[PDB]
């Protein structure tokens, strides 16, 4: 038994036999992104480094071209002031792209493959210099770890609302700054079987959530009870309390796609739901109280359920139990 | 002007051709990086960043310990390099400045520690390890040096330095122990503490279990009742439930094992042994913070003979004055400061051993009334039916009797401590003076068989008027049940007059109460006028061995005060310890009774 | 109590007459403190005026119900109701011991704060008296007595 | 009485009993932008203040450690030039980090010690200038007053369009600025109680808005009167006139989301409307008129309503009523 999410939310598809053409090269910035903070803090002090030391190399090589590592006698205007060995090219170096400036070393103008130098590490700096801003501040306005605040219940319950028995959920907003566009896709995933032959082993059928007029949409302050009516048209229409263990393939995932009202930037918070973590005949215990200033979430009953009596029948067989009468 | 190393010999001091690492007031610039590291790491992770399910981690109150002694030792070191320092025309900055920045250091550690442990953060605790870490190899290097240049114990930066480092590795001692029991490094990570059953979903709002040795110790919890009974008045749900260790259910259960024990009955001696089984260890905790305080009251009249004797009135090293202890203990202020430091700590001590009797007294209560419910369940109504006991001896029993053994629960912690305290207080007497205090500690105790007369005399006095109190009680319950028919028969005058002849009686005895009472405070007030009349008299008459002086004069009236505080409330003693020997009596009586058989 | 408080409440204003008298500019720092004592005995007597009227509210109901358990001690075990009025004698006993350990800890904070309050007494009156010493003759015997 | 929303569009719900794991301590950027104006410059000033500081005294120490501080006869190079007290490393760790460089303190190439932590002053340097410049961008660039400027009227109005007894409202836009994607979520909030027992204490249920095919958009230029018809399947269906009352637990609450033009981040107004707010038998006074020019809106009537005969029956009652005719 493998699942497609965790309970964290992150997905174990395992890809495999991909033929690699550079597509995964060309996108530098993307992957730069993906790596994690260490990775991220290594390549850029590797990069400024290596630029310092490269351009470091440059300078002293042009300090050994022109002689001014030599001990001169006078008269003789270096390239660079004060280069008399490589730790003083790269001073200068970082002096140059970092744009310190301390002054005792600097670009003479007698030498001018010494100022094009300054031209060309002056604009490498300045790209380099960008890029990684611009890679940082993706880096920090990633809203990635704004959605693991987003909370799930770690059971699920099927029972009846209005007699219809729904299967329901509960979604928890742990920060006081919106989620704003807040949309709810739940999906079923079995290995369903067409009638002529084929086998899907991940198929996943989408369940609408009985919220609103037809609408993904949901406005989450408080923690909601979010259902899904298992009707006709619902893959979940046989299924049976005698159903819902381990070995069951039955798997109920659900994603809240959002963005975050402070970054402005859409996120969402995928869940998984196994067939041995749903329970059947039970309800959510309600966690909103009034206080004596205003609305308080006891947080500690987030996922709290009590035993309710439901039919332990299918969703048909009820219907065709309302049927009879 | 304000450098670091004190401008001596054209700056000599930052002249490091010697080896800087054995090169003075460097190791003391070193110092100052990990308390420097501590904050930079430290205040943004306490900045950015309600629980009412805490935990705590192993070895907290031991670390709560440390860096109270940790902090005080750092106040010592800061007195003694401002001492150092003030005869030289330069200000060493490297005296006193690591001392603060490392005092500074150890209270943002202890919050960062406090924030950490009330949010279950422990792989932050790597950060505070680091620290530590760092602290003791500043520290260590210090102190190899301070060996290496042979300054030796008879300097007290030395001895303080030495502190440092055990208390620098008893903290690192107390993070490897955290790291060992829950496992917040890469490891299995199996462990898993989980809030108490109390805490979580009860309901109690009685957080003194389970706050820290700071709010245990202060009562900071309570602060917020203090506010919200501003706004709201204080009801019965403003106040939550009883934690179960507090419960009346575990107390009547502990106090039925102690008595089982006892089995494998009754009588007032099995009830006292009882008793002790049950209670008595938390009765030694109260008593051990009793006698700490005790030990502690004594810091005053000490520090007032420093004090008075300093106002009634050396080695160079490397390139730096050092202090003896002898100095740093004779130079008035620092005594002050240490006595407002005792006088704090001890002051703690007190309430901590006074809120640890009264909880005990509280539980103790639950406990009996528990027990005298039940055999009451278990009572034959034969017993009330022959005059053997009446229903209002059996809820005087809860109404009079238990609170009485639960006020002599209050006050056995005094009576354990107080002879500690006579022995360290007649030693330091006769410390201060001498042969003198010897002869007025003779003349308090040429009065001692008197005392133990008006003892017995006030025993006997208070038994006879618990025996005609109850009586009266018992007439004047009888009496007002019965009113009607007294009014219509006109017979109200003449059980009044019978309710007059029983607390005439209790009067009688009250008479005889109250006039050894008299005997017994003015005895205990001509004590120490007596005392001390005839000890400075002969130390200057009779004796010659020194001077009078106003500081062994005055330590020897702030030690004769103290030893003579606890003798003001004989009466009060003897009252309640007898009352609580007439209810354990009456007690036994009642549980010993006649029952309803199978 | 009377002995006591008039031992306690003599004793204070007898020491704060002597440490006036051998250093005058304790007054100065007398005046704060008199307001610090204020704001607690403003912020406690609300809170404990509560506490004890709770304590007594919760104690009643405890000794009526021995007072109804021994005169019906027969109608009680007759309809085998036992148990029933121990869990009864359960929650009583618990409501009362819980409002006495507020009450108690109630006391414990005030107790707390005037304690410090009078440590800092102790502090301020051996600064100024070891400040006068050096400063300002007292003959090294007027310290004792403030410091005493 | 609670409200969920203020009328200033803030929510009331006071979150407790959240054990934290740490997932509050992951996203130091989202708290970062959370904060208040002072506490953002107050970071922001410390940062930078605290990194010149330990800085400062890692070249202190340096310059103790090679004896520059000490007064050197001759012929000796110190690490870094012209350090003479902890004021001059502080000075040059200010020089370093912000890379002003004076030049009158300066590394020299004879300390490796000195070359290594002017590499690692530079890399941090640039860490927290990028890292910094990122929070405040995305502190300017916050559309949470742009939501400010999105007025509610006061009231609501149920009365008759078209013999339906819709539910009306007023939405407005002060700034010229478009708001692109204006999209309206009406929700009622009550404490419903399911027939088989359940008791939701702040269940939101969807109301549809009657603007188009079907549509949640709006576009809103000049005030909207934004209605929803109370139909068969409308919650406020039992909704009478002897309700809307204080004591009424009714509550209407509008999300306006939307896409600033200028900012490309999207937004949120919210607003509640309790049942002493909403007012029976009034109609919203049309502010708009053909002036000289061009269309005016009179914003001095936004809210204005007038009092216009309809009938004092719930919905059902009047569609009971026009099936009895
Ligand atoms: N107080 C809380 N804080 C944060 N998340 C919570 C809290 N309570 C429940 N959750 C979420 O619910 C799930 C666990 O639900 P469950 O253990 O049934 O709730 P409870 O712990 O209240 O019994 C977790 O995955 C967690 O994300
Ligand atoms: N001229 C205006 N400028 C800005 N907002 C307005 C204006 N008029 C009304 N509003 C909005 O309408 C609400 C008040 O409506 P109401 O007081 O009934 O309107 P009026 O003040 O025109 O009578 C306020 O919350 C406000 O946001
Ligand atoms: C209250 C204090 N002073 C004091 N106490 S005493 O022991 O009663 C006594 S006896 C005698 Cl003679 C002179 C004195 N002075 C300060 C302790």
């Amino acid at each position: 038994r493998a699942r497609f999410v965790s309970k964290k939310g992150n997905c174990n598809v395992a890809h495999k036999n991909i033929r690699e053409q550079g597509r995964f090269l060309q996108d530098v910035f993307t992957t730069l992104v993906d790596l994690k903070w260490p990775h991220t803090l290594l390549i850029f002090t590797m990069s400024f480094l290596c630029s310092w030391l490269l351009f470091a190399m440059v300078w002293w090589l042009i300090a050994f071209a022109h002689g001014d590592l030599a001990p001169g006698e006078g008269t003789n205007v270096p390239c660079v002031t004060s280069i008399h060995s490589f730790s003083s090219a790269f001073l200068f170096s970082i002096e140059v792209q970092v744009t310190i400036g301390f002054g005792g070393r600097m670009v003479t103008e007698e030498c001018p493959l010494a100022i094009l130098i300054l031209i060309v590490q002056n604009i490498v700096g300045l790209m380099i210099n960008a890029i990684m801003l611009g890679c940082i501040f993706m880096k920090t306005a990633q809203a990635k770890r704004r959605a693991e605040t987003l909370i799930f219940s770690k059971h699920a319950v099927i029972t009846l609302r209005h007699g219809r028995l729904c299967f329901m959920l509960r979604v928890g907003d742990l920060r006081k700054s919106m989620i704003i566009s807040a949309t709810i896709h739940m999906q079923v995933v079995r290995k369903t079987t067409s009638p002529e032959g084929e086998v899907v082993p991940l198929h996943q059928v989408d369940i609408p959530m009985e919220n609103g007029v037809g609408g993904n949409g949901i406005f989450l302050v408080a923690p909601l009870i979010i259902y899904h009516v298992i009707d006709s048209n619902s893959p979940l229409y046989d299924l049976a309390p005698s159903d819902l263990h381990h070995h069951q393939d039955l798997e109920i995932i659900v994603i809240l796609e959002g963005v975050v009202e402070t970054t402005g930037i859409t996120t969402q918070a995928r869940t998984s739901y196994l067939a041995d973590e749903i329970l059947w005949g039970q309800r959510f215990v309600p966690i909103v109280a009034e206080e004596d200033g205003r609305y308080s979430v006891d947080y500690s009953k987030f996922g709290n359920t009590i035993k309710v009596p439901t039919p332990l029948c299918t969703a048909r067989q009820l219907d065709e139990d309302r049927s009879l009468l | 002007p304000l450098a670091f190393c004190g401008t001596e010999n054209h700056s000599a001091a930052y002249r490091v051709d010697q080896g800087v690492l054995n090169n003075g007031c460097f190791v003391d610039a070193l110092n100052v990086v990990p308390h420097v590291f501590l904050l930079f790491i430290t205040f943004p992770i306490l900045f950015i960043g309600h629980h009412s399910t805490w935990l705590h981690f192993p070895g907290h109150n031991l670390r709560w310990i440390l860096t109270f002694i940790l902090l005080f030792v750092l106040v010592c070191e800061i007195a003694e390099g401002i001492l150092s320092d003030g005869v030289t025309e330069s200000r060493h900055l490297h005296l006193y400045m690591p001392a603060g920045m490392a005092f500074m250091a150890a209270i943002t550690s202890v919050v960062y520690y406090h924030n950490i442990e009330t949010s279950n953060f422990p792989k932050l605790l790597i950060a505070l390890l680091i620290y530590w870490t760092l602290a003791f190899i500043t520290k260590t290097i210090k102190f190899v040096k301070f060996y290496d240049h042979a300054i030796g114990f008879s300097q007290l930066r030395f001895c303080l330095t030495g502190l440092l480092v055990i208390l620098y590795g008893m903290l690192l001692l107390v993070e490897v122990n955290v790291i060992r029991v829950r496992r917040y490094i890469f490891f299995k990570t199996p462990r898993e503490v989980k809030p108490p059953e109390d805490l979580q979903d009860l309901g109690v709002r009685f957080l003194q279990p389970f706050v820290n040795l700071l709010s245990k110790g202060t009562y900071w919890w309570m602060n917020a009742f203090i506010k919200t009974a501003h706004k709201k008045p204080i009801d019965l749900r403003a106040i939550g439930k009883l934690p179960i260790a507090m419960r009346a259910l575990t107390n009547y259960q502990r106090l039925c094992v102690a008595f089982d024990a006892q089995a494998r009955p009754q009588g007032a001696r099995a009830i006292w042994r009882a008793l002790c089984h049950a209670f008595g260890r938390r009765l030694i905790l109260s008593s051990t913070f009793r006698i700490l305080a005790d030990l502690l009251g004594f810091a005053g009249p000490l520090c007032i003979f420093g004090i008075v004797d300093h106002l009634g009135k050396k080695t160079q090293f490397l390139g730096v004055y050092f202090v003896s202890s002898q100095e740093f203990l004779g130079n008035a202020y620092v005594l002050a400061v240490l006595l407002f430091l005792a006088l704090l700590l001890q002051r703690t001590f007190l309430q901590a051993s006074y809120y640890v009797a009264i909880e005990t007294g509280i539980n103790l209560r639950g406990a009996i009334q528990t027990k005298i419910y039940n055999k009451i369940m278990h009572l034959s109504t034969s017993n009330l039916s022959m005059g053997e006991m009446t229903a209002g001896q059996i809820c005087n029993l809860v109404a009079i009797d238990t609170n009485q053994l639960m006020w002599f629960f209050f006050l056995c912690p005094n009576l354990w401590a107080m002879p500690v305290q006579i022995i360290v207080g007649v030693i330091l007497l006769y410390y201060i003076l001498g042969v003198s205090a010897l002869i007025g500690a003779a003349v308090i105790i040429l009065l001692a068989p008197v005392q133990y007369f008006v003892a017995t005399k006030l025993s006997q006095a208070q038994r006879s008027t618990l025996e005609h109190s109850n009586e009266r009680l018992k007439q004047t319950n009888e009496m007002l049940r019965g009113m009607k028919l007294l009014k219509l028969y006109a017979w109200e005058s003449i059980f009044c007059s019978r309710v007059e002849v029983t607390r005439r009686k209790e009067m009688t005895s009250l008479r005889a109460f109250a006039v050894y009472t008299s005997i017994s405070i003015f005895m205990n007030t001509a004590i120490p006028i007596a005392a001390v009349l005839i000890t400075f008299v002969g130390h200057v008459s009779f004796f010659k061995e020194s001077d009078l002086s106003p500081s062994v004069a005055f330590a020897s009236l702030s030690l004769f005060h103290i030893l003579v505080t606890p003798l003001f409330l004989l009466s009060s003693v003897v009252r309640s310890t007898v009352k609580a020997l007439v209810s354990v009596q009456k007690l036994s009586e009642f549980l010993s009774s006649a029952e309803i058989r199978e | 109590t009377l002995e006591c408080l008039s031992r306690s409440t003599l004793l204070c204003v007898s020491a704060l007459t002597v440490i006036s008298y051998v250093t005058p500019v304790f007054l100065v720092a007398l005046l704060p403190l008199a307001v610090v004592c204020y704001f607690i005995q403003k912020y406690f007597r609300v809170a404990s005026r509560d506490l004890q009227q709770l304590d007594d509210t919760t104690q009643l109901p405890l000794l009526s119900h021995f007072a109804e358990t021994v005169e019906g001690l027969t109608t009680i075990r007759a309809f085998r109701y036992e148990a029933r009025f121990q869990q009864k004698l359960l929650e009583y006993t618990d409501s009362n011991n819980i409002a006495s350990l507020f009450l108690t800890a109630a006391n414990r904070w005030l107790e707390v704060r005037m304690e410090y309050i009078g440590a800092c007494v102790v502090l301020i009156a051996a600064a100024t008296s070891i400040s006068n010493s050096l400063h300002r003759e007292l003959s090294a015997g007027l310290v004792g007595l403030g410091l005493t």
